[PDB]
DNA sequence: TCTGTGCGGGTGATTTTATGCCTGAT
DNA sequence: ATCAGGCATAAAATCACCCGCACAGA
């Protein structure tokens, strides 16, 4: 029985607790904007192959992929976080498509797993572009056999379009949702002058954007969180006063309510508000809001003023709210207060080095190509010499053995191996014992047997060209590649093209409007 | 006091005010959404509700859903506070599920209102919600399909949508009157034929239709009921593919003078004899495909195809030119079928199902009162020997 | 608004519940013995390769793809099915191997999904033996666009060696366990004669046997149930009364209990027995259990008789218990009820039908090999002008309709494709324009495609003798399966050897004593 | 009363019995299987305990897991009813699970005796049980092991047990003493290059340990110095797989005379400098691979092969060497990691926990009261400014 | 002459803790 | 000046009905 103290048991205990909810469940990442939950559920869609222009999917199959393959934690929790991807009022950019009961903003809550119908929306595919091409890094599971991404390969600009919200061991995250033609302005803008200040990157992105659109009132708590990290904003619903043309009547109509906000505990609150006698002049309370919006119906008596009762209900009830802003997130695996600028140049850093691991991947694929096609060009004009040594061979690997003991001579394919000059088309690992030597060609135990793989019917005429065309596209694909490499602003004319097509493509328009006081 | 999950309506007036019983939060949350706000209310329950025959008056009042079920319509229970003038709403709609599951609540919930508040049946403030059960999508159309008859009747229309049935070369095709009689009445016989399976072999009878007739005056010959029973078992030998073998006997008989052929079959091993006599000849079930055959023997000569809107294809039998008609059809077809009402939109459920104007209702009432309460004795009550000989002499009609 | 009347409309709803339990929930098929439950959980678990020689899976994903693919009904309830399988106190053979925590004979209930491995057992395998060969038939789904087995073609008779428990609306089945060895050789005797009568069947199969051993007292409740359907048995637990060497104090332990009992309850009903003055003698009572097996100890009091205090607690606590038995099944898709020779004979009358059905798979696809491979070897003695007409051609199309556009001459196969005479390799849809007419042959569309797939290193002196030995093999077992199929005594004869396989390999021995009154 | 979850055990003598607490009824079912019926109790809990510091004293005593706690003991709870000589055990062994949330009860477990109940702390009745975390299947050999770092020892003992390392032909091979000493000092280097990474180039660091040691006496020539930093730049380009392009400079200084040279790299199209100082050269860092390289620099020439049992197969690098040494002892090798007490057969947890034969367990103290109660306040109090600097302290030390 | 109870395969619902920042009601 | 609630990922539990057949208790 070996003692311990208590000092020591109670701070070792605590740190392993305190480090792994910091890291593995909340504070999302910078660079995508994604908790570690989501990015498991949309890679376990991703490899079903449920996409946008499929049949739609019952989610008990997802669900059951994603418990059995990759998250070992519950069963409810993972449902809970698919049904805030698909409702309208929740994010500013949906990530699922959804069908069925998947809950209301009056308070209902969603069906049950087995009547509700799910499949991936055409801008999920953005964040997973490019993902078979090695340019993330990859992990294991809790118990191996299985690999998951460390990080996802975006091409959308996360963490601003939508939000964050989470609460960790010491510090906690809430990011408000903004535009997205806001924000690829303001990273295009970065791109052409590295040295842009926080004014002038304030005139492309005014604000935040909300789903549920209203009214923000005032512009100081919005220049205080863009160039420290955090501030306070006030949120104001949109409503109006009308009179009657007969009579002198007014009524008042409320077109729209501020963000996360019920609507039934909210006219549970007028009335509540009114039946105690703390708001005078209120007679009558309806909900009409039917299918062409939104509309709600005060009536107010003749003796009272329809201004002043508006004014009464914006500081009493919950018809303007506030919002805190405070930027925390993952930056090198350690927690971090962020401003604008940091975030914006912690995306084009990631695009860089996407670009620059795609590049290598597809150079080195095409050169291997290469490598084969010009081992099965040669042996198509030596075909009697070939056909032959097979026939006089008892097994195949000493016909294998009897190709490369040999050189071979060309002929009808000089001109071909003459345009692929300056060793352009080589392959890095290949020896230089092996290829083209004076008028011979050397053979490698992997195109020897190429060649005892060759079908029967590619000795027509027809093929022979299709071999000539594909070996002459692969290489204007190698010199292009190249190309890529050589310089940087290439490389940078790359990005801002693909940046330009997602504006185009899923362009939008602003919803809530700012006024000063 | 009022029930929490109640959603009322905004209606105070009765004769104007609708109140609909549904089968949780999943069916509940969907009808709330989608309904109309002034005169339309929603009540949902919590699954199986009591078995109000088998169990006493005891335990009933002591029960959480019944008399949830109780206090939202406002009448009362017993006898000494059943004024039923106090009713809070003049439509009581049923919209359980279309499932077997629902079919069961739907009976227990009737049996709740006839063994207690029987005036308000009588008077008829009871209706039945019929929802939609089939959604098919053909191509940029989609329609709703209320049953299984409704969903045959639109595969054979959608099979028969170009039905040009060329006879010969140089010859006029058959299309319109003929194609969808000969296709009733072919689909008539072979739903004939797999009811006869449990006493005689499907490819047997399937046989008789190609066959040439037998009457009852040619049974006191030899010669051509031997002649026909060879003929018969000759090409039953050609064209099998499971491994069988078939035989016949002649069976020459001394009272009622008569000739009457034996069919015997070898299957795994087991041999079984299956006779051909004077009951199955006068028989109405041969008369059936006796008719049939009378238009399907011959009809179709060498060089023979169809054509349904731009597609040839030659067929040598009528089974196979139905089988492509029908295949081809059904290339860009999705047929989705309901299991619950938290599958649909709320904007859906009120097209198809609660819009007043589009909508189809039952309205339940009484015939006979003295067969009514026996037949609620034999299905619900304790006994369960006069429920077993129920469903068991019902099962011997379908077949 | 059609009117309805209230008698036709509760009669046409109570028929639609009432055949749906009775057929698709409960009351398994005379065939197999299985539920509709049983057979998707062991087909799922069949697809996805959890062998017995494997290593151990999780049993959240079988559950996920069980709900997600086939069984729409739950969550929970297709979890207590699986652990039903695994407890040996539960089944006479068990079917699923499991490791963890899985519950305990006091009552103790299982862990959660996360923390148990489930595998097959071996035993399982003889279930689904030749499932892959078209021996049963398949059905859809609820939404289509998968297919599940109809019924198992099983070896091993499952539906008296285990047992069934189930209630239907009108009617309930109760079927005890046997034994392995005795329902083999009863099998046996109905094969070797079919007028076999039940006291003749009875010297085989003396009665049941049940996992917890105990005694079976008396002996004509077992003639009635395997004559009717229907009977009362009686079973005792295994209990002795010792002494003591020195004083005279007697001690009552008890080794076994009967089926279906649990043990912390008894011990508690024997304490309020006691406490409540109702049995006199007994003055002590622990719980020894160990690990070599159960062990319960009673004292005895001295002024007290041990045999006396033993007669009045068969008679009133839970060491004697009754069994019911009724016997009800689905055959040909209706309930019935049934005796033991009907059991037994509708048994060899599956293995027929499995046996003949596979006979003609294996046929087909021998004779679909043989057609392939004579075309194949008929190739290789022509190289030259194939060789010559392919590279003389501008697309394939056109080399292969020069392919069959005249007769090939023969040469060093006619010894080879004289030996399969009298037309037996010949495949049953082949017109009589094609095969070996006069020293020629001719080709068809679909041997002349496998001429030009044909692979460059099949031209060595090794394969050929290799194809020409794969012919002879195949002309020897496609007359092995000609006899099987000519007569049925060798059909018989092959059942047989399957039997004495199964009773050889899964052998056990008798738990159960059976005695008089 | 008594609690219904508790199972008792025989023994009704203190200081002769044992309480257990664990998390559930997955893991108390597992516990009570395998126990010594005699003189061992098993109670359970329902999850994550109310945290007693951030807690008033009245909503304690509401609580229903904390009163059955109270209730188990039987000691007592306040100050006018807590004496504590009519405690029912003598000790209490705490048996959480092995993932970060059985941490998390533990503090609360063990922050809930200390506010409460202190002289039970310090008269030493509690205890915490230490269950294993890895099992390994070597063929047919089981083994289990407590920590990381004992799956360090053995995976590095299992890769090096047959280690026979030939620099050249016909010469002596190294084995035993030696290649174990290599294998950890090379460990610990490339252990101290990983926390590196932050201020250093990974490619950089580990070239250094090949090339030739600078010393301070050749920081006074600009010929030695321009050749050292053009060899060192000379073969990352020639080893580069991932496109980057490294310079060098020199970098003349007038004060404090020296000459140090400059790294420049370009990675994705950026540009940065990595200069190497007098405080680089003279660090206690570069001592290390310097000492590293001593016996590395040479040692493998041309026809160089390894054999572990049986297989012999040529290497060019002392990595490539290990790495073909570890990888093929990874064959026959299956290694389970449990999460639970409920993943246990009941035969397992007895051999390895439970037995008071072969069980390892750990004994609370107290060494200095005042530092102890500033830490409970600091950790598990209301204020989150003290917990969020404790927090960040601790993970500088670390790296 | 009643009234519970338990066996297996189906339907539906529900409450109590940790951890951080801001509000309203007392 | 103190207390309670609502925002998203994580732990742990429990109770009420239909359906037939035999038995213990009152
Ligand atoms: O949780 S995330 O970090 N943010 C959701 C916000 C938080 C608050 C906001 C919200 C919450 C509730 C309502 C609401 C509730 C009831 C009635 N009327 C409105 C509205 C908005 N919804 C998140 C979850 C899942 C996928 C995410 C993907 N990219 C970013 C964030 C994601
Ligand atoms: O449910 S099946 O029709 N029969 C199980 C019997 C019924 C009763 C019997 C039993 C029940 C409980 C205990 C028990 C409970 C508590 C304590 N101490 C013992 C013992 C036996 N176990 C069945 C289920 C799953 C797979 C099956 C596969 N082939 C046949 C039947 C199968
Ligand atoms: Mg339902
Ligand atoms: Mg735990």
């Amino acid at each position: 029985i070996t003692p311990v103290n208590i000092e020591e048991e109670l701070k070792s205990s605590y740190l392993d607790y305190a480090m792994s909810v910091i890291v593995g469940r909340a504070l999302p990442d910078v660079r995508d904007g994604l908790k570690p939950v989501h990015r498991r559920v949309l890679y376990a869609m991703n490899v079903l192959g449920n996409d946008w222009n499929k049949a739609y999917k019952k989610s008990a199959r997802v669900v059951g992929d994603v418990i059995g393959k990759y998250h070992p934690h519950g069963d409810s929790a993972v449902y809970d976080t698919i049904v805030r991807m698909a409702q309208p009022f929740s994010l500013r950019y949906m990530l699922v498509d959804g069908q069925g009961n998947f809950g209301s903003i009056d308070g209902d809550s969603a069906a049950a797993m087995r009547y509700t119908e799910i499949r991936l929306a055409k801008i999920a595919h953005e964040l997973m572009a490019d993902l078979e091409k090695e340019t993330v890094d990859f992990v294991d599971n809790y118990d191996g056999t299985e690999k998951i991404p460390d990080v996802m390969p975006t091409k959308i600009p996360n963490l601003l379009v939508n939000g964050s919200s989470g609460i960790a061991v010491g510090m906690a995250t809430n990011i408000p949702p903004h535009n997205l033609t806001e924000v690829i302005n303001g990273c295009l803008a970065y791109i052409d002058d590295e040295d842009i200040s926080i004014e002038g990157l304030m005139e492309h992105i005014p604000g935040p954007d909300f789903p549920t659109a209203a009214i923000i009132n005032g512009r100081r708590g919005i220049e205080e969180a863009y160039r420290t990290g955090r501030g306070k904003v006030y949120i104001r619903a949109r409503a109006e006063v009308e009179v009657d043309a007969k009579t002198g009547r007014e009524t008042i109509i409320v077109h729209e309510i501020p963000y996360q906000v019920n609507k039934a505990r909210l006219i549970e609150k007028i009335a509540e508000l009114v039946k105690e006698k703390r708001v005078e002049g209120i007679s009558a309370l309806r909900d009409e809001s039917d299918k062409d919006g939104m509309r709600i119906v005060i009536e107010v008596k003749r003796d009272a003023v329809g201004e002043v009762v508006l004014n009464n209900l914006y500081s009493q009830t919950q018809l303007q709210v506030s919002f805190g802003i405070n930027m925390v997130a993952l930056h090198h695996g350690q927690p971090k207060i962020m401003n604008l600028k940091d975030i914006i140049a912690a995306f084009v850093r990631h695009r860089r080095e996407v670009v620059t691991r795609r590049t290598i991947f597809e150079l080195r694929k095409a050169r291997d190509r290469a490598h084969i096609l010009e081992a099965l060009a040669v042996a198509l004009a030596n075909i009697d010499p070939i056909i032959e040594l097979i026939r006089h061979a008892p097994t195949p690997a000493e016909a294998k053995t009897a190709l490369v003991a040999n050189p071979w001579q060309l002929g009808n394919v000089a001109a071909m191996l003459e345009r692929a000059g300056d060793d352009a088309a080589r392959p890095e690992w290949l020896e230089p014992e092996f290829g083209v030597r004076d008028g011979l060609y050397y053979l490698t135990e992997q195109q020897a047997q190429a060649i005892l793989d060759l079908r029967l019917q590619k000795l027509t005429g027809l093929e022979h060209e299709k071999l000539l065309d594909e070996y002459k596209e692969l290489l204007d694909q190698i010199a292009e590649l190249l190309r890529i490499l050589g310089s940087a602003d290439r490389l940078m004319e790359v990005i801002r093209e693909e940046l330009e097509l997602v504006r185009e493509q899923f362009g939008d328009k602003r919803r809530t409007e700012i006024t000063a006081n | 006091g009022l029930p929490g999950k109640l959603a009322d309506c905004q209606e105070r007036d009765p004769a104007l005010s609708e109140l609909y019983l549904v089968e949780g939060d999943s069916a509940g949350g969907s009808a709330k959404q989608g309904r109309n706000r002034k005169n339309q209310a929603i009540l949902p329950l919590k699954g199986k509700i009591l078995n109000v025959e088998k169990a006493r008056f005891d335990k009933m009042l002591s029960s959480q859903e019944v008399a949830t079920l109780i206090t939202a319509l406002g009448c009362g229970i017993g006898r000494d506070e059943y004024n039923p003038d106090k009713l809070r709403y003049h439509s009581i709609i049923i919209m359980t599920d279309a499932d077997v599951d629902g079919s069961h609540i739907r009976t227990l919930l009737l049996t709740f209102f006839y063994r207690q508040m029987p005036e308000i049946v009588e008077r008829g403030h009871v209706y039945i919600a019929q929802p939609p059960l089939y959604k098919v999508k053909k191509g940029k159309q989609e329609q709703y399909i209320k049953d299984d008859e409704a969903m045959d009747q639109y595969q054979i229309s959608i099979a028969l949508d170009g039905a040009t049935l060329h006879t010969n070369a140089s010859a006029p095709a058959l299309a319109g009157e003929a194609l969808e009689k000969l296709v009733s009445e072919y689909n008539a016989t072979q739903k004939m034929i797999n009811r006869m399976e449990r006493r005689y072999p499907k490819a047997m009878l399937k046989e008789l239709i190609y066959q040439p007739t037998l009457t009852e005056a040619d049974l006191s010959d030899e010669q051509t009921v031997t002649r026909w029973v060879n003929a018969l078992v000759s090409e039953l030998n050609d064209k099998e593919q499971h491994g069988s073998q078939w035989k016949f006997d002649v069976h020459t008989n001394a009272e009622q003078n008569l000739f009457e052929p034996i069919v015997r079959v070898r299957t795994h091993g087991v041999d079984t004899d299956y006779p051909l006599d004077h009951e199955f000849i006068t028989g109405g079930e041969y008369r059936r495909i006796c008719t049939l055959g009378e238009k399907l023997r011959g009809l179709l000569e060498e060089d023979a195809f169809i054509e349904r809107g731009e597609r040839r294809q030659p067929v040598a039998s009528f089974e196979q030119a139905l089988d492509w008609l029908v295949k081809e059809s059904r290339r860009g077809l999705s047929i989705q079928r309901y299991k619950g009402l938290g599958e649909m939109n709320p904007e859906q459920l009120w097209e198809t199902t609660m819009d007043p104007e589009s909508r189809r209702m039952l309205r339940v009432t009484v015939k006979d009162a003295i067969a009514a309460d026996q037949l609620f004795t034999t299905l619900m009550g304790d006994a369960v020997e006069p429920r077993r000989a129920f469903i068991e002499e019902n099962a011997l009609k379908a077949a």
